[PDB]
């Protein structure tokens, strides 16, 4: 029984920041790859960012490059996602995942339960 | 038609035995599971454990596969396997194999949902 617990979700204003946290509890070894996926309402789940257990084999989706930063405690089953300059487009439920490869959705067999991240427009 | 899961089962799963019975196991089995159809598959490994136990390897030790991908899993325990190697005498379509029984840890590549083995990587 390995659980993947995520925290840090929230509701923010366009242009603000959030920090997502995920740790694997109960896993005896270290998952090589840990990453974040997200699913906007109705749409299909898409990969956001991923990093390996060493420094990193970091990879980012084209929509978040330069705004979001992923990080892992070297050698531990933890993944962080600093989300700066959030925009309406980023509104979605973010999922932490472990034990896969790069951003290949189908290769990940350990999935968090999801954290809602909602970013509200600046206008009205 | 055949799924990746299914293919794995067909090529590598032989729960109905605890070890290659005779010394003509590979010849019979290689041919009966269609691994000699278009040509003589050079090497194959059958696992003599229950399906459930093999599919549980996807939750165990995360290791790198031989091709570089990181969605490979090594079994905690050792399992009853049969190494099938093509002899020198063998020639399509008369495929001849040598049966080499062994008890080792199996490394498999896992994917999809349910998260099941889709490729047999290595035995260690």
């Amino acid at each position: 029984q390995v659980q993947l617990v995520e925290s840090g979700g929230g509701l923010v204003q366009a242009g603000g920041s959030l920090r997502l946290s995920c740790a694997a509890s109960g896993y005896a070894y270290t998952y090589i790859y840990m990453g974040w996926f997200r699913q906007a309402p109705g749409k299909e789940r898409e990969g956001v960012a991923a990093m390996d257990s060493g420094g990193g084999g970091t990879l980012y989706a084209d929509s978040v490059k330069g705004r979001f930063t992923i990080s892992r405690d070297k050698g531990k089953n933890t993944v962080y996602l600093q989300m700066d300059s959030l925009k309406p487009e980023d509104t979605a439920t973010y999922y932490c995942a472990a034990g896969g490869y790069e951003l290949r959705d189908r290769t990940y067999g350990q999935w968090g339960q999801g954290t809602q991240v909602t970013v509200s427009s600046r206008g009205r | 038609k055949e799924t990746a899961a299914a293919k794995f089962e067909r090529q590598h799963m032989d729960s109905s035995t605890s070890a290659a019975s005779s010394s003509n196991y590979c010849n019979q089995m290689m041919k009966s599971r269609n691994l000699t159809k278009d040509r003589c598959k050079p090497v194959n490994t059958f696992v003599h454990e229950s399906l459930a136990d093999v599919q549980a390897v996807c939750s165990q030790k995360n290791v790198a596969c031989k091709n570089g991908q990181t969605n490979c899993y090594q079994s905690y325990s050792t399992m009853s396997i049969t190494d099938c190697r093509e002899t020198g005498s063998s020639k399509y379509p008369n495929c001849a194999y040598k049966t080499t029984q062994a008890n080792k840890h199996i490394i498999v590549a896992c994917e999809g949902n349910p998260y099941v083995p889709v490729h047999f990587d290595a035995s260690v």
